[PDB]
C-alpha cells in the first residue's frame, strides 16, 4: 500500500511568515487531501483534490503538486495556523494518511520561572515523599533538569513532563518530580533542582532545606 | 431566397385548429386502446398462472399445461396475422415509418383487430415481446382511422395524425410522454426530407394519451428502482468503456434477428400451416421457460429492478443474458405480433449490471454502486441496435427517475451509437423497411 | 450543525471486546458512506474501514479476520464498530467520519469528536490529591506559583480546574506519566502576591472513572 | 421513390468521422468559454459587493458607488458592441438562426471578444439579462472558428459545427445537456427546410461542453427547490387555466420587447455616444435596484427558490413581477449583450407562485402547494413567447428535478403555446430575425 | 408501516394535554397527517390536518386555540394539544396518514388510538384477582378460567392470556362504571389436559398508570 | 359542512344474503370513501373513490353512487363482515364522515356455556366479595341471568356486560358479577346463577357451596 511521509516532522515559524510542508508518496498518487488537527479537536478537512480550499479555510492556505510529491503552504502564517497538518490520499486503495507535520509558533527566547515544592504533610503520612519542580514558560522547548539531594546528583525516581506549546504566550513548561519513600526522604536535608537552558550558562537553582 | 424566409418566419407555428382538436381525440383513443391492451395481456398471464395451480402436484402435467396454454395463444396470434393482416407481424414500427414515407399503407380496418388480439395472444402467453411495437402500430392506425373517418385532407393532417397516434402510442406504453414526442422527432419522422408534422399537435395527443393511462394506472410504477448513488467525474471513463462494449455488440445483434428471420423462414417457406405451428412451439417454450426459468421468458420488465439492486449473481446475470438473447431472437425474428423494445431494456440492464459488478471489484477506490452501470446500460442496446440514443435516454430517464446519472447515461449512449456506426452497422427499424421494400419490388 | 458523536470506549482487558457507537445529527445519515479511523497516542491517523448506506459493501484495512465488525443502523442514525481480541495495539482514539469526494478522489468530509479506548490489565484506581504550597523560607516574589499533585490514578483522564476554573489565566496542567500501572500528574497556577494567602485558591480534581470529585485547598506551610 | 428510399435507408446515420472528431473539439472550447464567462460575471458582482463594504456608512454615497460601478461597466459593453461588432448586441440567438439559414455572417474574429467582454460588463453590473444569449452566440462563433482553422468543407460541416456550438453553449449555461440538444431540434434549426445537421455530432459537443462545466462547477446547482409534492388528476385543470393566462400574456410581452426596441432607438437615434450614455443609466439603475430591492434586478435565479418555497407574500410577488417586467425590457430592448431566457424563467416562477397561492385558498380540498405551480409556470413564458415548449419543459426539468410534475408542466406548456397562437403571437427569436432581415433589404 | 399514538389518560376539566403519534415504516415527510376522534359509542369526527413542512394547518370549526397540531419530522412524530378541555373531548383520538386516489383525499392508514378521559377523578391502578373453578372438578373436555380486573380509572386496560399464546378461547368483557371506578372480567377456556398441567397466566395492563399485572390462575385446595 | 347520513343505522343479515347500505349527503359529493371498523379496532380503509377496493378487500365488496346517493354492497355477505361501516367525503372542505351502519349477523341457535366462580382468596383479604358467572357463546343475544343466594332471589349488586358479536362464530357472550361485602358473603353458603335462553326451556343453573 501507498506510503505518505510528511517531511518537516516538527517545525516553527514566526507569524506573518511563509510556511511550507510536504507529502511524498512511495508510488504515484492523484489528488491529495489535507487535514488540520489541533490538540483536543476533531481533524478538520482543510485542502482537497491537490489544491482546493474548504469553505472557511482562509485564502492564505494553498496546495499544489503532482505524481509523487505534493505540498501545503501558508502565505503569511498566523497564530491560529499552529497545528498538525495530515495529508491523506485515496487515488489508490486503500487510502493512507501521512505521519504528520507539527506546526509550532516561533517566538523570542524566554527563561524558566522555576518553583520547587516540598512534599505535603498529607502525602508524608501516607508514607510517600515527592518533591515537585516547576519550570514554567520558556522558549525554545529543549532544556535539562538536574536534581541534587544534599548536594549530589540523583537520577532515580525522577520523571519529567513537558507541556505542548501554550496558547497565550506560545511558550512551554516542564515539571520534574522526584519520588522517594518517606524513610529515604528524611535521611537528607537539602533538595535542590537545577535548570540548564539556552538563555544562560548559569542554571536557575531553586532549593529548600527542611531544617 | 431572403425575401421568402422573412415571409415564412412570420408565419411560423400556426397549426390549424382542426388538426389541434383532432390530435386531442387521437390521443384519447390511443390512450384507452393501449390501457385495454395492457389490462388484457395481464388477464391472460394470470389465468395462465391459476391453471398451473390447478395442476401444481403432477409436475409432468404441470409442464404440459404450461406449454399448451402458451402454444395455443401463440398460434392464435400468428394465425390472426397471416389470415387478416400480415404487416402486423413483428414490431410494426417499420410499417408506421414506411407509412410516413408513403411506401406502405395503413389498413386500419384490418390491423387494429389483428395487432390487438394478435399481441394479446403472444404477449399473454409469456413470449419475450413488448407492448410498444403493438401500442405504436395500433396507435398509428388509430390516427389514420380518424383521418379517413372525418375525411381531413392535406399532407400535414395525414402525417401529423399518423405521427401523434404513433407517439401517444409509445407514451401510453411506458407512461413516458417526453419519450414519445422525442421518438417521433428523432426516429419515426422521414429522415431524408422535410416534414409538416405539427409538433404542437403531437404534444396534444401525448397529453391526452398519458392522461388516460394515468386514470387506470397510478400509485404503481412500471419500474421502481429508487434513488441510486451519484457518479463522480473520475468514473465517467468507465461508462464510455461500457458504451464501446455496447457499440460492437449492437450491430452483432441486428445481424442475428435478420439472419434468424431468414433461418426461421426456411422452416415454413411462407406456408401458413407450418408457420402457425412453429408459433405454438415457440410460444409453448416460453410458457414453459416461464414456469421453470422465469427470467429467460416474459417481457423482462420484472427482472429490471432485481438486476439493478444487485440481487443476481454474476453467474446468474451471465445465464440470463445468453438465454434472453436466444429467446428474444426466437420470439421476435419469428414474426409473432409484438415489439423488441422492452426485451432490449432488460438485455441492456442485465449487461451493465454485469459490467458494474466487475467495475466494483476492480476499483473500490471508486466506491461504485453496480446499479448505476445498469441504469446506463438500459438505454444502451436502444442506442447500438436501433440508433435512437436521445430517445432511449429520455425514455430511461422517464422510467427510473435517476437524473443525477444523466451524464453517464448520455456518455454510455454516444459510446454505443458511435462504435455501432463505426463497426459497420445499420439502424434496425430502417434495415427492416429496406428488406420489406426490397421485396415489394424484387418480385418483379 | 452537522454533528458526529461517538461513544463507547474506555477500559477493556486484553482479549476482551467492545462496541463503539457513532450517533449522527444534522444530515441524512443514509446516502453517506461512514468510516472509522483511529489514532494511537503519539502516532498518525490510521484507517479502519468503511460502510455504504445499504450496508452492501463493507471494507476494512489489511488487518486479520473477525478483528473488526463495522455495521450501521440507518433507522437509529448510528454507526457501530466492534473490535475483538483487543491488544495493546488497539489502545487509541477512535474517530467517526462521513465520506465524500470532489473529482471522485474520496476524502474524509466531517469528523467526530472521538472516543478513547484503553487496553490494559490495570485496575481502575482513584487519585490521591496533594497540595503544592511553597516552602516556609518562601522567596515571596510578585507572583507566587501553587500546584496540586494528582498521584497514582487509573485510567486516564482527570480534570484539574482552580477556583471552579475562574483562575483560568496562567494555569497549566502537565501530561500524566504512567508508572507501575498508575498515572501521576501535577497542575500549576500563578497568582499575584496580593491574592494568596489573602483569598482562597483551591484545586478541583475530578477522576470520573472512579467517581472522584475532590477540592483540595492550598494553605501556606509552617 | 422506392429505389431511392431503399438505397438511402441502408446508408443512414454515417456522419463523417472528421465531423465527429471536430465536434468534441467545439464543445471543449465552448465549455471553458462558458465556464470563464460565468467566473467573470460573478467576480465583478463581488467587487460591487466588496466595494459597497468600504462605503457602507454614507447611504447616499453607497447608493452612488453602486450606480457608478454598474454604470461604468454597463457602458464598456454598449461601446464594445457598437464600435467593433453590432450584431453582438442583444441575445445573439436570432443571429445564429440567421446564420444557419445562410442569411447572416459569422464574424468570429470579431464577436467572441466583443460578446465575451461586452457580456462581463452588462452581466457583472447586475443587469436583468442572462448568460445564455451570450454563451449560445459565443458557442456557434467558436464552432465556426474551428471550421476555418481546419478548412473543413461542405454545408453539413458548416451547419453541424455551428449548431453543436450553440447547443453545447446553452448546455454549459444551465447544466442542461438535453435542453441543449432540444433547442437545436426544436428552435434553432432551419425551420422551413431539411438540413444536414448531424444530431450525433451535436450530442458529442454537448457532452464535452457539459463535462467541462462539471469540472469547474460540480457539487453545486443553480436552482435548488427541494422535492415538492405530487399532482392529483383532479388538479390538472388548474394547470390548464394557468397556461391560458401565459398564453395570452406571452404575445403581449412580445409586442413590448419588439415595441420598446424601437422606442429606445428614438432616444439615441443610433449614435454610439447617445446610446452608450443611455445604457450606462439603464445599467446604473440595475446596479442601484440590486441593493434597494435586489429581486427587481439581476438574472433572477436568486428569487426562484425564495418564490417556490412560498416565502414571498402576494404583494411582494405582484411588485417583483411588474418591476421585473420593466427592468427586463429596459435591459434587453436597449441591445445590451445578454439573453432574456433566464430573466423570463424568473418571470414565470413569480407568476406561478402567485397563481399557486390563489389556488391554495380556493381549494383546501386539493391540499395544494403553490410551489408546484411555480414549477409549472417557470418554463411557461419560454413557451408562450420564444415558443419552444419542448426545450422549456426539458430545461426546467433538468434544473428542478421534480419529474413527478412532468404532467402539469406539459399541460401548462401547451396551454400557452396554444393560446398564444390563438391570440396572434410570434416566436420572438423569429420576430427578431424577421425584423433584422427587414431592414437588411430596406 | 405503523402509527402509534400516546399521551391519553386523565385531564382536569378546563385543563390541557399533549397527545403524540409516533410513526415508523414510511417516509414520514412527504405525508400529510391528521387527527380524527371518536367519543365512546359515537362515530368519527375530523379534528385537523397538517402538511409536511408544517406550513399548512387546518382545523374543524373550533375556537381560538382549542386544538393545536404540531409535527416534528426529526422524530417522525405528530402532536395534538387540546386546551380548555370539557366533556366533549372525552373521546378516542386517532392519528391518520392522509393520501388520495383521483385526488379526493382519504384517511389512508389509521393509528390504534389513545383515550382522553375528561373527569375530576383520580388515576387508580387496577386490582387483578384470579378466577379458578371451585373445588368441584366437574371436568368436561374444557375448563374455563377467569381473572377479574377491578377498581381502576380511567379506561382502558388490556387483558391477554399467556401473552397472546392463548388467543382463541378468550372473552374480555366490557368495563362497567360504578362509584367512578371500572371493573371487567376475562374468560379463557382451555382443554382439561392443558391445565393445571401448563401454566395459565392472565396479563392485565393499565397504561394510564404504567402498571401491568401478570396474575397466574392457580387451582384451589 | 356536508352532512352525510347512512341509511340503516343497524341491520341484520344471514350469510349468503346480499347486504346493501346507503350513504346520503346534504349537498352533492363525489368520489366518497368507506371505512370498516370491527369491534375493538381502528377503522380500516375499505372502499375509496366510490368504487375502488383497498388492497386485500375481498371481491364480495362493491361501491357505487353519485350526486347525493351512494351505497356499499356486499354480494353474498359472509360472517366476518360484521362491523360498523363509515362513509366519508372530501370533495368539500372540511371533509366529513357518515354516522355508521352496524352490520349484525343472523345465525343458527347456540346455547350458553355457564361457568360459576367464587370470590378469590386475594379478594377476601380486602373485604369485598365478587361472585362471577360467565355465559359464553350463545345465540341470540337475548339471555336472562338470575342470582339465587340460599334459595332466595338477589337483585341488589348484580352487574352484567355483553360482548359484541364475535367476528368468526357470530356468537355472543356475557358475564354477570354479584358484589357483596366480606361479612355479607360469609353469612350465607350456597350461591347460584340461573341462565335462561331460547335453546333450553329449563334454565341452565350453575352453583357452588361455600362449604
Ligand atoms: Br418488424
Ligand atoms: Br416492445
Ligand atoms: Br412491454
Ligand atoms: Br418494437
Ligand atoms: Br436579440
Ligand atoms: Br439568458
Ligand atoms: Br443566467
Ligand atoms: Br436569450
Amino acid at each position: 500500500d501507498i506510503v505518505l511521509t510528511q517531511s518537516p516532522a516538527i517545525m516553527s515559524a514566526a507569524p506573518g511568515d511563509k510556511v511550507t510542508m510536504t507529502c511524498s508518496a512511495s508510488s504515484s498518487v492523484s489528488y491529495i487531501h489535507w487535514y488540520q488537527q489541533k490538540s483536543g479537536t476533531s481533524p478538520k478537512r482543510w485542502i482537497y483534490d491537490t489544491s482546493k480550499l474548504t469553505s472557511g479555510v482562509p485564502v492564505r492556505f494553498s496546495g499544489s503538486g503532482s505524481g509523487t510529491s505534493y505540498s501545503l503552504t501558508i502565505n503569511t502564517m498566523e497564530a491560529e495556523d499552529a497545528a498538525t497538518y495530515y495529508c491523506q490520499q485515496w487515488s489508490s486503495h486503500p487510502q493512507t494518511f501521512g505521519g504528520g507535520t507539527k506546526l509550532e509558533i516561533l517566538r523570542a527566547d524566554a527563561a524558566p520561572t522555576v518553583s520547587i515544592f516540598p512534599p505535603s504533610s498529607e502525602q508524608l503520612t501516607s508514607g510517600g515523599a515527592s518533591v515537585v519542580c516547576f519550570l514554567n514558560n520558556f522558549y525554545p522547548k529543549d532544556i535539562n533538569v538536574k536534581w541534587k539531594i544534599d548536594g549530589s546528583e540523583r537520577q532515580n525516581g525522577v520523571l519529567n513532563s513537558w507541556t505542548d506549546q501554550d496558547s497565550k504566550d506560545s511558550t512551554y513548561s516542564m515539571s520534574s518530580t522526584l519520588t522517594l519513600t518517606k524513610d529515604e526522604y528524611e535521611r537528607h536535608n537539602s533538595y535542590t533542582c537545577e535548570a540548564t537552558h539556552k538563555t544562560s550558562t548559569s542554571p536557575i537553582v531553586k532549593s529548600f532545606n527542611r531544617a | 431566397r431572403r425575401r421568402q424566409l422573412i415571409r415564412q418566419l412570420l408565419e411560423r407555428d400556426k397549426t390549424p385548429l382542426a388538426i389541434l382538436f383532432m390530435a386531442a381525440v387521437v390521443g384519447t383513443l390511443v390512450g384507452l386502446a393501449a390501457v385495454a391492451f395492457d389490462k388484457g395481456v395481464a388477464w391472460l398471464q394470470n389465468q395462465r398462472m391459476g391453471a398451473l395451480v390447478h395442476t401444481a402436484d403432477n409436475y409432468p402435467l404441470l409442464l404440459t399445461v404450461a406449454f399448451l396454454c402458451s402454444a395455443v395463444l401463440a398460434m392464435f396470434g400468428y394465425f390472426l396475422v397471416r389470415k387478416y393482416a400480415p404487416e402486423a407481424g413483428g414490431s410494426g414500427i417499420p410499417e408506421i415509418e414506411g407509412a410516413l414515407e408513403d411506401q406502405r399503407p395503413v389498413r386500419w380496418w384490418r390491423v387494429l383487430p389483428v395487432k390487438f388480439f394478435g399481441g394479446l395472444g403472444t404477449l399473454g402467453g409469456g413470449m419475450v415481446l413488448g407492448r410498444n411495437g403493438p401500442t405504436v402500430q395500433i396507435g398509428g392506425n388509430i390516427g389514420r382511422m380518424v383521418l379517413d373517418i372525418f375525411r381531413l385532407k392535406g399532407d400535414e393532417a395525414r402525417h401529423t395524425l399518423l405521427a401523434t397516434g404513433a407517439a401517444a402510442g409509445l407514451a401510453a406504453a411506458f407512461n413516458a410522454p417526453l419519450a414519445g414526442i422525442l421518438f417521433i422527432i428523432e426516429e419515426m419522422r422521414p429522415q431524408f426530407r422535410y416534414t409538416l408534422i405539427s409538433i404542437k399537435a403531437v404534444f396534444i395527443g401525448v397529453i391526452m394519451s398519458t392522461i388516460m393511462y394515468r386514470i387506470f394506472n397510478h400509485e404503481v410504477a412500471l419500474i421502481d428502482v429508487g434513488k441510486l448513488s451519484d457518479a463522480p467525474l473520475n468514473t465517467l471513463w468507465l461508462y464510455l468503456i461500457l458504451g464501446i462494449i455496447f457499440g460492437i455488440f449492437g450491430p452483432i445483434f441486428n445481424k442475428w434477428v435478420l439472419g434468424m428471420q431468414d433461418l426461421l423462414h426456411r422452416v415454413h417457406g411462407g406456408n401458413i400451416t407450418k408457420w402457425v405451428l412453429m408459433g405454438g412451439a415457440i410460444g409453448g417454450l416460453c410458457g414453459l421457460l416461464g414456469f421453470v426459468a422465469p427470467a429467460t421468458s416474459g417481457g423482462g420488465f420484472n427482472l429490471i429492478p432485481i438486476a439493478t439492486a444487485g440481487n443476481f449473481s454474476m453467474g446468474m446475470l451471465v445465464f440470463i443474458f445468453v438465454a434472453r438473447v436466444i429467446t428474444t431472437l426466437l420470439c421476435f425474428s419469428s414474426g409473432a405480433p409484438g415489439g423488441i423494445f422492452a426485451p432490449m431494456l432488460a438485455l441492456g440492464t442485465v449487461l451493465g449490471t454485469a459490467f458494474g459488478m466487475v467495475a466494483v471489484e476492480l476499483f473500490p477506490q471508486y466506491h461504485l454502486e453496480a446499479g448505476t452501470f445498469a441504469i446506463a446500460g438500459m438505454g444502451a442496446l436502444l442506442a447500438a441496435s436501433i440508433r435512437a440514443p436521445l430517445t432511449g435516454i429520455i425514455l430511461v430517464l422517464e422510467m427510473t427517475d435517476n437524473y443525477q446519472l444523466i451524464l453517464p447515461m448520455i456518455i454510455t449512449g454516444l459510446g454505443a451509437t458511435l462504435l455501432a456506426q463505426f463497426t459497420g452497422g445499420k439502424p434496425l427499424y430502417s434495415a427492416i423497411l429496406a428488406r420489406t421494400l426490397a421485396k415489394q419490388e424484387a418480385e418483379q | 450543525e452537522v454533528r458526529l458523536l461517538e461513544s463507547g470506549g474506555g477500559l477493556v482487558q486484553p482479549g476482551g471486546s467492545l462496541k463503539l457507537s457513532c450517533a449522527a445529527s444534522g444530515f441524512d445519515y443514509s446516502r453517506y458512506w461512514m468510516s472509522w479511523v483511529r489514532q494511537a497516542p503519539g502516532k498518525g491517523l490510521k484507517w479502519i474501514g468503511e460502510i455504504n448506506p445499504v450496508s452492501s459493501t463493507i471494507n476494512y484495512t489489511p488487518s486479520l479476520k473477525d478483528k473488526f465488525i463495522i455495521s450501521r443502523d440507518n433507522a437509529k442514525d448510528t454507526l457501530y464498530l466492534q473490535i475483538s481480541k483487543v491488544r495493546s495495539e488497539d489502545t487509541a482514539l477512535y474517530y467517526c467520519a462521513r465520506l465524500y469526494y470532489g473529482y471522485g478522489y474520496w476524502y474524509f468530509d466531517v469528523w467526530g469528536a472521538g472516543t478513547t479506548v484503553t487496553v490494559s490489565s490495570a485496575k481502575t484506581t482513584p487519585p490521591s490529591v496533594y497540595p503544592l504550597a511553597p516552602g516556609s523560607a518562601a522567596a515571596a516574589a510578585s507572583m507566587v506559583t501553587l500546584g496540586c499533585l494528582v498521584k497514582g490514578y487509573f485510567p486516564e483522564p482527570v480534570t484539574v480546574t482552580w477556583n471552579s476554573g475562574s483562575l483560568a489565566a496562567g494555569v497549566h496542567t502537565f501530561p500524566a506519566v504512567l508508572q507501575a500501572a498508575l498515572y501521576t500528574l501535577s497542575s500549576s497556577v500563578t497568582v499575584p502576591s496580593s491574592s494568596w494567602p489573602s483569598e482562597t485558591v483551591t484545586c478541583n480534581v475530578a477522576h470520573p472513572a472512579s467517581s472522584t470529585k475532590v477540592d483540595k485547598k492550598i494553605v501556606p506551610r509552617a
